[PDB]
């Protein structure tokens, strides 16, 4: 029951603040600092990487156990709200907050070691 | 310790974190203000099984090792106890390689909500640095 993609990670503009939009692509990057958890998403090589905010207070409990279970390169949908709001446009220009990731398969990365 | 608004500016200012990533020194004494109060010894235990530690708040699971939280990486290569040290330089490191990681100050909760896109040169004002 994973959502069909709606935007290529590129069409997610400021335009689209406030609006649902449901990303398809592979995890370009993922940062976890705690309170705040980034999952960036890319779907076209050298391309853009949009990145899907959690934020404690404001994202449901279930989906940071979800995102514990993310790699890089996982290939992965989610459904969220754009957020473009001043001062989003300080750096990012958008953020995405998540009501849905699915993980639709689990990359085989090999450990160099 | 707590750390006096001034006091702080000056120590951050010592520091290098003065345009750090390009985040001007008010944006660190502002994340500071409002993740620990100034407090050095500030630690938060969260639901989740991670705990925060210090000046700016560093989480257990992936920069600092407490020795109690599952899944720990410690990406910085510190105990988490090293960041509730009266000396700062253990959370600076800490926080240069986290604002290096590729979001910024983002990885701040308190300085996105607090902070970012204010006058945060307001926090090292009257000060003589």
């Amino acid at each position: 029951v994973s959502p069909k993609k709606t935007h290529w990670t590129a069409e997610i503009t400021p335009n689209l603040h406030g609006s649902e939009v449901v990303v398809a692509g592979w995890v370009a990057h993922l940062g976890d600092y705690g309170r705040v958890k980034i999952v960036k998403v890319s779907d076209r090589e050298g391309g853009a990487a949009v990145p899907v905010y959690l934020e404690r207070g404001k994202t449901p409990d279930h989906l940071f156990k979800v995102f514990a279970e993310l790699s890089r390169e996982d290939v992965v949908v989610i459904k969220g709200i754009v957020e473009a709001g001043w001062p989003v446009a300080l750096d990012t220009g958008v953020e995405i907050f998540p009501s849905e990731i699915w993980i639709l398969n689990k990359a085989k990365p090999l450990p160099i070691d | 310790k707590v750390f006096g608004r001034c006091e702080l500016a000056a120590a951050m200012k010592r520091h290098g974190l003065d345009n750090y990533r390009g985040y001007s020194l008010g944006n660190w004494v502002c994340a500071a203000k409002f993740e620990s109060n100034f407090n050095t010894q500030a630690t938060n235990r969260n639901t989740d099984g991670s705990t925060d530690y210090g000046i700016l708040q560093i989480n257990s699971r992936w920069w600092c090792n407490d020795g109690r939280t599952p899944g720990s990486r410690n990406l910085c290569n510190i105990p988490c106890s090293a960041l509730l040290s009266s000396d700062i330089t253990a959370s600076v490191n800490c926080a240069k390689k986290i604002v290096s990681d590729g979001n910024g100050m983002n990885a701040w909760v308190a300085w996105r909500n607090r902070c970012k896109g204010t006058d945060v040169q307001a926090w090292i004002r009257g000060c003589r640095l």
